[PDB]
Formats: C-alpha cells, sequence, structure tokens
C-alpha cells in the first residue's frame, strides 16, 4: 500500500512528501531550494551543499543522495517493510491514474486523476502539498510524482524517473502570477525623490514599525518591508534626514487614506517603478 | 549645453501636437531627458522623461499613453507627441536635460533632476464652441 509507503523528507525550511521503497525515498529535488533559489537554481551546487544528514526521513538517517532528472533518491539506513512490489512506467495524457495525496506526510485521500492535454493535473486536493505520487494498481505501477503547483490549481509533475510530463521545469518565482504587489521599496524610494525635489506635503509626524507596516502593505497589496530594505534606502534617509522608517509612516497614511486630490513628483498614482539605484543615483547630484 | 524647443500652439480640444527639442553642444553620452510644463501659478512639473542608454520611458499618470516621449540622437532631438489634447494640458511645455549619468534605467520628473532647459514653448488648448445641436 502507498500509504505505507508515504514519508516526509525536510531539508532545511523545505518540506514535503517522499516515496520509501526499500532502502530509497524518491522524492522532488527542490526540496533542497528555499524561495530565493527556486527563481533559476543551481542544482548542481546546491546539491554540493546538502550532504546525507542534512536530508531528514520521517516514516531514518540517509546513507546516500543521487539525483536522476529532476528526482532526489535517498538512499536510508532501514529498508520499509511493506514495499510492494513496483515498477516506474510512463503515461500519456487521457489515461486514468490514481493519486494518493498527502500533507506534512500524512495521506488525506485517494482521488482519481487524467493529465489534460498540456499535461496539467487540475485539482484543488494537490494544492498546499508536494511530492503525492500517482500509480496504477493491478503490480503498482507508478506514474507519476506531483513537483509545481501553478496558480489556479493546476499543478505539473514527473514520472518517477524524474522527467517531467510536458515541457515544465522545477523553477519558480516567490510571487504567483496575477498577484500584481506593488514593490513598497520603489515606492519608498521615489517618496525620497519626491522630498529632494521640495515635495513635503505628504510627511507627517509619525513613525511607524516594521510589523505595523507590514500588516498595512499586506492589507493593500503591497510587497513586506525588511531591514534589507531598509539599508537599501540608507543613501536616502542620510541624504534628507528622514529614518526609513518614518517614511513608512507617511506611506501608511497615503495608503489608509489615498492622496486626497493632491499629486506626488506630478502623479495622482504612487510609482514603484523607479529603482532605489535610480533614485540614488540620481539624488547624489543634487 | 543648449536646448531649444520647437512646435508649439494654439490646437483645439481633441486636436494634436508635436512638441521637439533640438539638444545642442552636449558630451553625448547617457542622460536624462524631460518635458516639463507649467500652467500660470501652477509650479513647473516633469510629465514625460526618457533615459538615452536603454530608452526607457516614463510618463506622469494624467498625459500617459496620450504624449509618447521620443528620442532621435541622429539628429539630437527629443520630441513630444501629444494626442486628445485637453484644456488642462493647456502650459508653457520645457524640454530638459541632465548631466551625463550612466548605470540607472528610469528617469525621475522632477525639475531637481535637471540642469540645462529650454527657453519654453506655449501650448493652448481651447474648449471655444458656437453650434447649438
Amino acid at each position: 500500500k502507498v500509504e505505507g509507503c508515504m514519508v516526509q523528507v525536510t531539508c532545511g525550511t523545505t518540506t514535503l512528501n517522499g516515496l520509501w521503497l526499500d532502502d530509497v525515498v524518491y522524492c522532488p529535488r527542490h526540496v533542497i531550494c528555499t524561495s530565493e533559489d527556486m527563481l533559476n537554481p543551481n542544482y548542481e551546487d546546491l546539491l554540493i551543499r546538502k550532504s546525507n544528514h542534512n536530508f531528514l526521513v520521517q516514516a531514518l538517517r540517509v546513507i546516500g543522495h543521487s539525483m536522476q532528472n529532476c528526482v532526489l533518491k535517498l538512499k536510508v539506513d532501514t529498508a520499509n517493510p511493506k514495499t510492494p512490489k513496483y515498477k516506474f512506467v510512463r503515461i500519456q495524457p487521457g489515461q486514468t491514474f490514481s493519486v494518493l495525496a498527502c500533507y506534512n506526510g500524512s495521506p488525506s485521500g485517494v482521488y482519481q486523476c487524467a493529465m489534460r492535454p498540456n499535461f496539467t493535473i487540475k485539482g484543488s486536493f494537490l494544492n498546499g502539498s508536494c511530492g503525492s505520487v500517482g500509480f496504477n494498481i493491478d503490480c503498482v505501477s507508478f506514474c507519476y510524482m506531483h513537483h509545481m503547483e501553478l496558480p489556479t490549481g493546476v499543478h505539473a509533475g514527473t514520472d518517477l524517473e524524474g522527467n517531467f510530463y510536458g515541457p515544465f521545469v522545477d523553477r519558480q518565482t516567490a510571487q504567483a502570477a496575477g498577484t500584481d504587489t506593488t514593490i513598497t521599496v520603489n515606492v519608498l524610494a521615489w517618496l525620497y525623490a519626491a522630498v529632494i525635489n521640495g515635495d513635503r506635503w505628504f510627511l507627517n509626524r509619525f513613525t511607524t514599525t516594521l510589523n505595523d507596516f507590514n500588516l498595512v502593505a499586506m492589507k493593500y497589496n503591497y510587497e513586506p518591508l525588511t531591514q534589507d530594505h531598509v539599508d537599501i534606502l540608507g543613501p536616502l534617509s542620510a541624504q534628507t534626514g528622514i529614518a526609513v522608517l518614518d517614511m513608512c509612516a507617511s506611506l501608511k497614511e497615503l495608503l489608509q487614506n489615498g492622496m486626497n486630490g493632491r499629486t506626488i513628483l506630478g502623479s495622482a498614482l504612487l510609482e514603484d517603478e523607479f529603482t532605489p539605484f535610480d533614485v540614488v543615483r540620481q539624488c547624489s547630484g543634487v | 549645453v543648449q536646448l531649444q524647443e520647437s512646435g508649439g500652439g494654439s490646437v483645439q480640444a481633441g486636436g494634436s501636437l508635436r512638441l521637439s527639442c533640438a539638444v545642442s553642444g552636449y558630451t553625448y553620452s547617457s542622460k536624462c531627458l524631460g518635458w516639463f510644463r507649467q500652467a500660470p501659478g501652477k509650479e513647473r512639473e516633469g510629465i514625460a522623461t526618457i533615459y538615452t542608454g536603454g530608452g526607457s520611458t516614463y510618463y506622469v499618470d494624467s498625459v500617459k499613453g496620450r504624449f509618447t516621449i521620443s528620442q532621435d540622437n541622429a539628429k539630437n532631438t527629443v520630441a513630444l507627441q501629444m494626442n486628445s489634447l485637453k484644456p488642462e494640458d493647456t502650459a508653457m511645455y520645457y524640454c530638459a536635460a541632465s548631466g551625463a549619468i550612466a548605470g540607472i534605467r528610469l528617469c525621475l520628473p522632477g525639475h531637481t533632476f535637471y540642469t540645462y532647459w529650454g527657453q519654453g514653448t506655449q501650448v493652448t488648448v481651447s474648449s471655444h464652441h458656437h453650434h447649438h445641436h
């Protein structure tokens, strides 16, 4: 039974399901990646980081790691006792197969599935999870492993040899498509540019914290601010004498109240296309 | 460094005008070029900018798309095509140039970020009519 083979694999922050067959645990190779790495990952170098002790299997100690295309094959010290007789096969779209959805290493349910012509599975059950496997039962013919979640409940996966179905890669951005989140540090840089240009009407008497600001930012679909963003704006804060957190408080008021008919640098909208590099270089000559 | 604008005049609401500015005496390096406008009593405001490096353009919300800023380093001209003009577009229009600046992408629309200025050409968009329906 696939339920007994399902295990939880953790590497650093990332955690997903794995398939435990004999002393090998199969899982998506992107478990070694964080959100920053998933952008466009150097899997060879990121795997050079990871050693056998970095991977954690919960059903266990890994005695070896071998990457085959997009699947990571982890040799473990304890062989799996209830391993079914299995084979690895590759299906085509429109052929039915059963997928056992697991979240945090514990199974949820068994769903009948069929890949669409674009090689994706449309289904909400796989969302929030990663690593669930598909199979046909007669021998257990494993045919599928869930790798990627796409915005509208659309899921991409590989076979058990690690080859993706369709033209998909295990790469993704931190922000989903259609989010359209405003780039906070760019808005702040543009506000500093407005002050250096003489626009002061929006500066208020208040300061704020990262936590308080980020509550507002999430409410209005702005990128939450980090200390790294704060440091980036360092030159502009020093030029104007206005602390970043003070400017954040001005922006918070602008988000909650709007511009109330006024403009900033000639615009009735808060602008986020100017990067701090653009602004710092242009403000330096002033 | 010298700058001279061209192409202003009077037009009816919904009309079109093309401004041109002769960038002269410049080092032919990467620069910020901007089109500014100023109404009587109102402050001067940048409305369209272009970076002669990568050619990225910025427009304020009120004139975006309707106005298109252009560059012609071969003829050393920066242009502003103004379509679907509105009476509130009535102002004196100035072209402006920064000093040399490399490595950036987008030019800010503030007057503080520009060094050389043209003389300014007037654009007048009128709403007068004399016909009934």
